[PDB]
């Protein structure tokens, strides 16, 4: 029940949470590259309990946005979203999700914040492999409260949780 | 069951909830090592975090698992949605008891075993068959035709592939006599490691059990880059567990009912000890096995179906048939010996060309 | 052609015996090359006046449109930058920003240069515009890294290493292979 | 070589022939010869026809005949049959008004997906089309998005307190209309080439 | 069956979607769907100076980006009659072999692992690491780089580049050799693609496929010979081919172009003479870095450039070059302003796609993938 | 197209909205929430173009919690266009310049502009 209501099992359920991120796979584009090398023998994204990748989004529960997100995908992920089940995160991967990224133009949302309820947001381009990680490190620390911002705001363990879906 | 005795039923009772949890824990540790040994064959080195050894990270995946969101999809059947996980689950944690880890007693008192039916490998064979069962009905009851022909490839190949073996399991019994897995492991301590009499069928077993969900058919299938497979795609929390849990130890069981059978389960000529040679053995076939799980690739379940029903069925009876010959006129064993030899060196010499 | 699989099953094995290769981040440090595209640092002269003159060229050449310079007049009593101009706000996007380099490649007196860091993640985007005195090369560290720092109480790690910074990094603190 | 008889045979029948210093070659074809021009080019021998690029001369600084201008581009494949690797571009000149054009899939497949990006970023629609479906643009869209009248669609960028940018009232860099900052633009800012 | 293989989904990669027409676990047709990461690139390139242009060129096919890159240069150089230094277009020549090995590499391990085993898909795209390594030496950045210039190229190779570049010469022979001898005498892959993908080379022509696998088909159809421009002509050169267009001969082929990409590789580097880097025309190169603080003119070509940029004649160009995909090139309309008129691009994986529901048409529901990746398609190509 | 409310009148623009709004089929019609300031919606301001296809309708920047109680009004706003049919909901970035202005141009630009600009957002984050 939400993973709440006794302070040492919402500590535990928000470790497991945490270091068992189970990644959606969502490649759009060029960020999708350094997304997999993320995941290649130089550097893996296989050991935090990411090894396994369920592409199926009834199974798993990190959301990376990869790339740019086309409009004609976006309600076509805004289902895949509502797909997964409720203890999800989504995390805005490259600038072009993050932002308008350079492609400032009639084709590209500017904010993929729109559609989905943003996790973590991540600048580069490509965001270093490295920088991935570093980003799902951010994104474990928030889903166990640990987490917060520059104004001193403790950020909810799971963001979409706050908006009436419908 | 002449030669071999009872334990109370409380015992039995006892001993069968142990076998469930040690299956429970064992699937997830070799979960574990499995992603390790992929590793170490894909340069990429496992999990050095949450452990040490990594051996916290399952406890944090179930811990995860529960509190999934458990939920029951519209537009599916109520009842059968839940309830498949079910049949899939049970009738794959049974048919490990008859395995002999031991000679009697050497359970520090009672019994190495749960239950050494009369009948074995039809007992196996019959539970073997429900697996496919739960598998296909899951991939039904979605609702989704997507999953849905996944799951009608799981069912033909696997049942192919469990029809051919009884023909591979029909052999052993000719030199046994006796459908009690214990009386073969005692004649594979005086005779001496069945396989070398009957390899071939011992292939085609084996073969056999890499359709059963081991892999490379590898249309078992899985979602993952093609038509999505059957007992997954809508189950979130637990089920979905269910499901992977069921496949691993149907795994298990053919990794451990291997060497129980053809080779030596147990019974070792060397030490003789009761449980540490089998499990060496079980842990050597999962070494093998993960080696062709990351080491070979699909075979379509076209070309499957097609190389099950040409090769494995006919080369598995005609095997049972000369055992026959030479059982029913008893006048030797060595000339099994001679002929598994030659047969052993010809689907070997037949490679190097 | 039965014998490929057994040639499979060798090379696999002999990749299984092969350990090593792989960098566990953040663990390891990440070895970056010395010209590598990072965050935008402003520098200074070793006079200690800053090397912006705010001349807007590194907005007008950014091709995504992630600078904004208000300028300021040098107080000629305690100047700020060497020429009669200088940054009163440079504010950069870093969500917006696409790592090019045509800031760098435009700049005159060299103050905006890219930087190293890339461990830049934070969670909310008005937070993600870096602000000037959020890279100076007197700091030491990216936003989520200092306010970890302030909210954890212990001091900022950079996890990259690098063989050496670039002159046009001068003053730029980095670990410089291995000499400390 | 087929290129060679393709002058010597439209020379003849009237048809310009554009050419830059570059070693590109334009065959400025009217609207009724196009057709049969083509099939003929064809039966020539013009196995691929890698381009068909649609322009919208609309914001051009000398006016042309028509607003758009389609091109397609013929080749001949050296290592085929009888290859030459006569490679050349046919433009065709289409009105606003009137966006008319046969489709050459006939001859060959390849014009499937073409046509229909222009006919997605331009308002052409292509005659004897086997599906002019919209390609890239979302189903809702409504528009092309590619003529000069059709707003790219900025955001601006944005910052700490209220500052912000709107990038086409800040381009610096002059179009071909843009008269520039100063009163006007001469010498190489309107237009410079290097002589080798 | 006519079954929706989604969008992105299953796995399916370059985010596409297929209306499987299929009864059965034959594939009668299918109707592909495309459009899904369309993101304007022909639109907005019209907006930036040619020399920003470059940071929207390699973008766009983002794993042979480098064909994107000298394309568009050498278009905008004919244009306005700019001279590469032999030095700077021999640096381009390397570049563009060696991000070819990396796609190649990353083709072949998303092709591996997208039916049957995952395994190889490591190894191969190991050395893209180490290949991102060396660019990371020289541009900073590990793809999406910003190298290339108008004139050529932004600025040196430091001395640590030719090592690192010669030590991955040396392993990569014997690593493409491991490969091929784990491929070659296929068990189960040559029952899976040696017959599958009917590639009939007039239908493959017909549709335009260039993207390698028309050679596999055993047409000898390759820009590096047919229209030389980089220096092609002064390479040692073998041009792969197939006899018959099939998912086999498609990855021999490919494989063969890898070492002969290595080998072009050494070719180029061992030529390699000190010299200039890029054409010193002031209109077309900004000034020289050292200079900012003598001359006021200086100071005006730099303001100006990197503010304004240049303007070119009014004209339109194109130029062809050989990408990881097949044929590709610019038509780039000059207006005689500081930014291109349009920006049109021959998107070669956007043409090559037409041939998908012939191709698959009567193969298998499960070598519709594999004959998608024998295709190697990038949707950021094709949408575009 | 037609324009009904006023600027900075949440309930006066929300009750003339209800009241020409009627039983308007919204089964493919399109909702442009044109707001400035893409991240802080906490004082986020909002208008509205309706395009029917068959008529339009404009409610300038009225709406939002900017105005005292205007997230409240934007909240039954969203009911509403849920209610009747509305499926696709977009929101579209201008500048505070820009805003005030759009109002006044012909209905070809302003439409065309924001059919052009927009961007897919969830109607969950205005709820
Ligand atoms: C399992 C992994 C993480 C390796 C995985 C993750 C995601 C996908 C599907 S996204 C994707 C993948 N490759 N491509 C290329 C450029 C290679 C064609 C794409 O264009 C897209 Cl869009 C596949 C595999
Ligand atoms: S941020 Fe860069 S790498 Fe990522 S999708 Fe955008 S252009 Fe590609
Ligand atoms: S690197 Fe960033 S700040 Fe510099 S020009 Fe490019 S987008 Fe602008
Ligand atoms: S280019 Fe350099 S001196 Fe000019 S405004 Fe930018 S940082 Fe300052």
């Amino acid at each position: 029940r939400e993973g709440i209501l006794f302070t040492t099992l919402e500590k535990l359920v928000a470790w497991g949470r945490s270091n068992s991120l189970w990644p959606a796979t969502f490649g759009l584009a060029c960020c999708a590259i350094e997304m997999m090398a993320s995941t290649d023998a130089r550097n893996d994204l296989a050991r935090f309990g990411s090894e396994v990748f369920r592409a199926s989004p009834r199974q798993a529960d990190v959301m990376i946005v990869a790339g740019r997100l086309s409009k004609k995908m976006a309600p076509v992920m805004r289902r895949v979203w509502e797909q997964m089940p409720d203890p999800k995160w989504v995390i805005s991967m490259g600038a072009c999700a993050s932002s308008g990224g350079m492609f400032n133009n009639y084709a590209i949302v500017q904010n993929v914040d729109s559609v989905v309820p943003v996790d973590v947001y991540v600048p580069g381009c490509p965001p270093r492999p490295e920088a991935l990680i570093y980003a799902v490190m951010q994104l474990q620390k928030k889903v166990r409260g640990q987490a917060y911002n520059e104004r001193g705001e403790r950020l909810p363990p799971v963001a979409a949780w706050k908006r009436t879906r419908g | 069951t002449w030669s071999y005795p009872v334990d109370p039923y409380w015992m039995v009772a006892l001993k069968a909830l142990l076998v469930v949890v040690g299956l429970l824990t064992a699937f997830a540790f070799m979960t574990l090592i499995e992603r390790r040994l992929l590793a170490r064959f894909q340069v990429r080195m496992g999990p050095n975090r949450v452990g040490p050894f990594g051996l916290l990270q399952p406890l944090a995946d179930a811990i995860k698992s529960i509190f999934k969101e458990d939920i029951v999809v519209a537009q599916a059947d109520r009842f059968l949605f839940v309830l498949a996980p079910l049949i899939s689950v049970v009738f794959a944690l049974l048919a490990f008891g008859l395995i002999p880890f031991g000679p009697p007693g050497s359970f520090f008192g009672y019994q190495p075993w749960v239950i050494n039916l009369d009948l074995g490998i039809l007992y196996l064979f019959a539970v073997s068959e429900l697996a496919v069962y739960g598998i296909f009905l899951s991939g039904w009851a979605s609702g989704s035709k997507y999953s849905l022909l996944g799951s009608l490839r799981s069912s033909a190949s696997l049942i192919s592939y469990e029809l051919g073996l009884g023909l591979a399991l029909l052999a052993p019994v000719l030199l046994v006599g006796s459908l009690n897995l214990n009386d073969i492991v005692n004649w594979q301590k005086e005779h001496g490691w069945l396989f070398l009499y009957a390899f071939p069928a011992f292939l085609v077993y084996l073969i056999a059990s890499m359709a059963e969900a081991a892999r490379t058919p590898f249309d078992l299938p899985e979602a993952e880059q093609e038509l999505v497979g059957g007992y997954h795609t809508e189950y979130s929390s637990i089920k979905w567990a269910l499901f992977q849990m069921a496949e691993y130890i149907h795994f298990i069981t053919a990794s451990a009912l291997i060497p129980t059978l053809f080779l030596g389960g147990w019974t070792m000529p060397v030490l003789e000890v009761p449980y540490l040679w089998m499990f060496l053995k079980i842990a050597f076939f999962l070494f093998f096995f993960i080696w062709i799980r990351a080491t070979w690739f699909r075979l379509r379940y076209d070309q499957l179906l097609r190389f099950g029903w040409g090769f494995l069925f006919p080369l598995a009876l005609l095997w049972f048939l000369v055992t026959a010959l030479v059982v029913a006129l008893d006048l030797p064993r060595t000339y099994l010996l001679y002929l598994s030899a030659l047969s052993f060196l010809v689907l070997l010499g037949a490679v190097l060309y | 052609t039965l014998k490929a699989l057994a040639q499979s099953l060798g090379i696999t094995l002999k990749y299984l015996f092969s350990k090593p290769v792989t960098v566990p981040y953040p663990d390891a440090p990440v070895a970056l090359k010395p010209r590598f595209h990072g965050r935008h640092v402003l520098t200074r002269h070793p006079n200690g006046l800053e090397k912006c003159i705010g001349c807007s060229l590194c907005a007008a050449a950014c091709p995504a449109y992630a600078i904004y310079v208000e300028p300021a007049e040098n107080d000629p009593e305690n100047p700020v930058s060497a020429g009669e101009r200088y940054a009163k706000v440079y504010e950069i996007n870093m969500l917006r920003c696409i790592f090019c380099g045509l800031c760098e490649e435009a700049c005159p007196t060299g103050a905006i240069v890219l930087g190293y860091d890339f461990e830049m993640a934070d969670y909310e985007y008005s937070d993600l515009v870096y602000g000037k005195e959020d890279m100076l090369v007197d700091v030491v560290g990216t936003k989520p890294q200092r306010r970890e720092a302030k909210r954890t109480g212990k001091p900022v790690k950079v996890g990259y290493v690098v063989p050496y910074v670039r002159p046009e990094l001068e003053g730029f603190k980095a670990p410089t292979e291995g000499g400390k | 070589m087929r290129l060679e008889r393709v002058l010597e045979e439209a020379r003849a029948k009237g048809y310009p022939i554009e050419d830059n210093g570059l070693g590109n070659l334009w065959v400025v074809l009217p609207r009724e010869r196009f057709k049969e021009e083509m099939a003929h080019y064809k039966a020539m021998g013009f196995n691929f026809l890698a381009d068909i690029v649609g322009l919208d001369y609309l914001t051009y600084p000398d006016p042309r005949p028509e607003r758009f201008a389609v091109v397609y581009e013929l080749v001949s494949l050296p290592g085929w049959k009888d290859g030459d690797g006569s490679r050349f571009f046919v433009r065709v000149y289409v009105p606003e008004e009137d966006p008319r054009l046969p489709t050459v899939t006939d001859l060959w497949g390849s014009a499937n997906f073409l046509e229909r990006e222009v006919y997605d970023l331009f308002g052409i629609v292509f005659e004897g089309h086997p599906d002019l479906r919209k390609i890239l643009t979302p189903e809702d869209l409504e528009g092309h998005p590619l003529r000069k009248d059709y707003p790219l669609g900025e955001t601006p960028t944005l910052f700490r307190e209220g500052r912000y940018i709107i990038p086409a009232e800040f381009r610096a860099a002059l179009t071909g209309k843009d008269p520039g900052l100063t009163f006007y633009k001469g010498g190489s800012r309107k237009g410079y080439r290097s002589l080798w | 069956m006519t079954l929706n293989v989604g969008p992105q989904h299953p796995s399916t990669h370059g985010v596409l979607r297929l209306m499987v027409t299929l009864s059965g676990e034959e594939v009668l047709e299918v109707v592909p769907h495309i459009g899904y990461l369309h993101t304007g690139f022909e639109k907005t390139m019209e907006h930036r100076t040619y020399l920003q242009n470059i940071t929207y060129t390699p973008r766009m096919d983002y794993l042979h980006s480098f064909a994107h890159d000298l394309a568009y240069a050498l278009a905008v150089e004919k244009l306005l009659g700019a001279v590469v230094p032999p030095r700077a277009e021999t640096i381009r020549v390397i570049l563009n072999e060696l991000s070819r090995l990396a796609s190649h590499l990353v083709f072949l391990g998303t092709g591996l692992l997208d039916l049957g085993a995952l395994t190889p898909f490591f190894y191969a795209f190991r050395e893209r690491e180490t290949i991102l390594d060396l660019f990371e030496w020289v541009t900073g950045q590990r793809f999406h780089h910003n190298y290339i210039r108008i004139g050529g190229v932004k600025e040196d190779l430091p001395e640590e580049f030719v090592p690192e570049l010669k030590k991955l010469l040396e392993v990569l022979p014997h690593r493409i050799d491991e490969y091929e001898a784990l491929f070659a005498e296929s068990p189960i892959f040559y029952e899976r693609a040696r017959g599958v993908g009917v590639i009939p080379p007039e239908v493959a022509i017909d549709l335009g496929l260039t993207g390698g696998s028309l050679r596999a088909s055993g047409v000898n159809y390759d820009v590096r010979k047919a229209y030389p421009y980089s220096g092609y002509e002064t390479y040692t050169f073998d041009v792969p081919l197939g006899e018959r267009g099939d998912v086999f001969d498609r990855m021999l082929v490919r494989i063969r172009e890898m070492r002969e990409s290595v080998k072009i590789i050494k070719q180029a580097l061992e030529r390699l003479e000190p010299g200039p880097v890029r054409d010193p025309n002031p209109q077309i190169t900004p000034p020289p870095r050292h200079l900012l603080e003598t001359s006021m003119e200086a100071v005006i070509y730099h303001f100006k450039h990197y503010t304004e940029g240049f303007h070119p004649p009014k004209g339109e160009v194109y130029v062809p070059t050989e990408s990881a995909r097949g044929e590709l090139g610019y038509y780039i309309v000059s207006d005689g302003g500081s930014m291109p008129y349009r920006v049109k691009v021959r998107a070669p994986s956007f043409v090559n796609l037409q041939s998908l529901p012939y191709a698959c048409k009567g193969e298998q529901v499960p070598d519709m993938v594999a004959i998608i990746a024998s295709l190697d398609p990038v949707m950021g190509d094709v949408d575009r | 197209m037609v324009r009904v409310g006023m600027r900075a009148a949440p309930r006066v623009s929300l009750e003339a909205l209800k009241a020409a709004l009627g039983g308007l089929k919204l089964s493919e019609a399109k909702v442009y929430l044109i707001t400035d300031w893409q991240d802080k919606r906490d004082q986020a301001r909002y208008a509205l173009l309706l395009h029917t296809g068959k008529k339009d309708l404009l409610v300038p920047d009225a709406f939002g919690p900017a105005f005292p109680g205007g997230e409240e009004a934007l909240s039954e706003l969203v009911g509403l266009l849920l209610a009747q049919g509305a499926r696709r909901f977009y929101e579209a970035v201008v500048s505070p310049g820009e805003m005030t202005a759009l109002l006044d141009l012909p209905p070809e630009e302003l439409l065309k502009r924001v059919m052009a600009i927009a961007n897919p957002t969830d109607p969950g984050i205005y709820l």
